[PDB]
């Protein structure tokens, strides 16, 4: 059932879909969540559509934009914002989309939200904003828009 | 069997650490009661302590305005702490311990003294808080825990006087346990040592991001010389091995690290440049990983096994499976971090497939990142576990149980491993430094069982 369904969607369904006629699970991961990891596009139109949760944060704490930032895509995210996802989430360590964008080096990714309406101030219990974690990084390319748009 | 002026005297050898923290908790154990049923003491004093019969394992092991009593308690745990000492008494100016008494040092109860010696009697801790402070092994163990100023973060070490590596050039820091601590283009990643038994000189050896590998000896920073790795970020030492992040890696003879510039005996290649080896461990047959994949060595210096760990991510997430390797740890079973990855997963070294994972959040929640850091292993069976935040994880392998979630009194962890100064945990996190004795979570165990036995008894009588 939902154990079935959120396994599957890392594989992906394609074909199988959900129920024509948004479970948990016990380390807390979501249709959406499991299915933005292995970065799927049918996943998010005919999840959506049904009327899964935009931001159901997991155990560790972790909107489905959190993971298009982690794993690292561009219509994933260019969908998710359509139907308004919460740019500004925190996870359990104060990471924002934009902060695990600016880790991972996608341009595509913080030009993407900055235009969507993305802060630069955002912080955790590290201190640290988007630009730090794209210098520490060495992604210098990200910390030169996140200036420019500072 | 005496009473806790004799050994105070002459009998200063048998104070083991373990038994000085067996009479103040069972001195606190009868003040909390007396304080309980409203009494008071005024002359709480090692006069009146009286032992029944001193060694470690045994279920009781010493018995006997409101707040004076606490200062009391705290003279008589500063004169515990301290084995001797005998208007300065009520003057709250007192020594350092471990100042000028020269005590072994023993933080969490060198602190405890302060708090419960403040010259104001409305803010000291009451005996219950200072007892429920006093029973806890983090207390209890702590070997020591050495800070280090401001901006002087560090992401490797080793142990041998303690070597720091740490701006945007790499600048290393030699820190003695004294404790007064003290030469690269590019900064330090990942630092091992090498031995030389027969020439009686030890090597330390750096790796840098420009990849300069640096030959330096211990007992002098003179004799200089540097190797010829060089074409990547270099990940990872081991005794002489070099990870870099090409997945290449460089096997050395022992005795080849004195020559300048010495060229490796076998280049050995892995994979490509967004695969980096940065993992090297000791089983006499060799264990690492590089980007996503394990593999294993021989006696000849050739790969044998190579299994992929991408197929991992069929479990938990692909963001944290698809990541490199941090650390390897080799026991009968396989433990490996990947690199901001909360999930530690256990691989069969035999069946070449995953048998097991460990999630670190799941033991975190219930006790702040998650994210794990390092991997430790000890001896027979102990598993030590890092966090992005700051903690300290204690696993038994036996049964993959949560022995302890030892708070590090820092934002982050780093690094850690094993150390032998007795043997001690070098557990360094943003920056401060904690050394904690081997046997942590046997002395987890073994107090819980012991203050168990001693509240049934209490509750019996």
């Amino acid at each position: 059932l939902g154990k079935k369904l959120l396994e599957a969607a890392r594989a992906g369904q394609d074909d199988e879909v959900r129920i024509l006629m948004n479970a948990t699970d016990e380390a807390g991961v979501t249709p959406l969540h499991l299915a933005a990891d292995s970065g799927h596009l049918e996943i998010v139109e005919v999840l959506l559509k049904t009327g899964a949760d935009v931001n159901a944060w997991d155990h560790y704490g972790f909107t489905p934009l959190h993971l298009a930032a982690h794993v690292g895509h561009l219509e994933i995210v260019e969908v998710l914002l359509k139907a308004g996802a919460d740019v500004n989430a925190q996870d359990h360590a104060g990471w924002t989309p934009l902060h695990l964008a600016a880790l991972y080096g996608h341009l595509e990714i913080v030009e993407v939200l900055l235009k969507h309406g993305a802060d630069v101030n955002a912080q955790d219990m590290w201190g640290e904003t988007p630009f730090d974690l794209a210098i520490d990084n060495g992604n210098e390319d990200i910390a030169e828009v996140l200036q420019k748009a500072a | 069997k005496g009473s806790l002026d004799r050994l105070l005297q002459q009998d200063k050898a048998s104070l083991t650490r373990t038994l000085q923290h067996r009479i103040a908790l069972h001195v606190a154990d009868g003040l909390r009661y007396l304080h309980s049923a409203m009494i008071i003491y005024r002359d709480l004093k090692p006069h009146n302590v009286l032992l029944f019969t001193l060694y470690p394992n045994a279920a009781i092991i010493a018995k006997i305005n409101q707040q004076a009593d606490v200062y009391s308690f705290g003279l008589l745990l500063y004169d515990i702490l301290t084995t001797g000492g005998r208007e300065l008494e009520i003057q709250g100016k007192l020594p350092d311990p471990v100042k000028e008494y020269g005590c072994a040092p023993w933080p969490m109860v060198e602190k405890l003294i302060k708090q419960c010696l403040k010259e104001n009697p409305q803010e000291r801790p009451t005996s219950a808080q200072v007892f429920d402070i006093l029973n806890s092994a983090e207390l209890v163990c702590l070997t020591r825990r050495i800070l280090l100023p401001k901006n002087v973060i560090v992401e490797c070490m080793v142990a041998t006087s303690i070597w720091l590596g740490c701006t945007d050039r790499g600048q290393l820091s030699f820190l003695d346990l004294t404790e007064g601590y003290t030469v690269a283009d590019s900064r330090i990643l990942c630092l091992a040592l090498v031995h030389l038994p027969v020439e009686k000189e030890s090597w330390i050896v750096s790796g840098t991001q420009s990849g300069t590998l640096l030959v330096i000896n211990t007992e002098d920073g003179k004799k200089r010389h540097t190797l010829e790795k060089m074409t990547d970020s270099v990940t990872c030492l081991y005794c002489l091995l070099v990870g870099t992040a090409d997945g290449k890696l460089a096997i050395f003879e022992d005795k080849t690290v004195k020559l300048k510039g010495a060229a490796p005996l076998k280049i050995l290649n892995i994979g490509n440049v967004s695969t980096p080896l940065m993992c090297l461990s000791e089983s006499n047959v060799m264990w690492g990983g590089c980007g996503t994949k394990i593999f294993s060595f021989s006696n000849d210096f050739t790969i044998q096994k190579l299994i992929e760990t991408r197929t991992s991510q069929l479990f938990s997430y692909a963001a944290f499976s698809d990541s490199n390797i941090i650390t390897v740890v080799v026991d009968t079973a396989l433990y490996i971090a990947k690199q901001n990855s909360p999930v530690v997963e256990v691989w069969d070294k035999k069946t070449e497939k995953l048998c097991g994972l460990i999630d670190c959040v799941h033991f975190l929640r219930e006790v702040y990142s998650g994210r794990v850091k390092t991997l430790c292993l000890q001896k027979n069976t102990a598993l030590w576990i890092g966090t992005g935040g700051g903690h300290i994880l204690l696993l038994d392998l036996s049964t993959r149980r949560l022995i302890r979630v030892i708070y590090n009194f820092c934002n982050s962890v780093r690094v850690m491993m094993t150390a032998q100064l007795k043997n001690v945990m070098l557990v360094l996190g943003y920056s401060c430094l904690t050394v904690w004795d081997i046997n942590l979570p046997h002395e987890v165990q073994n107090l819980e069982k012991h203050i168990e036995v001693r509240k049934e008894l209490a509750e019996k009588m």
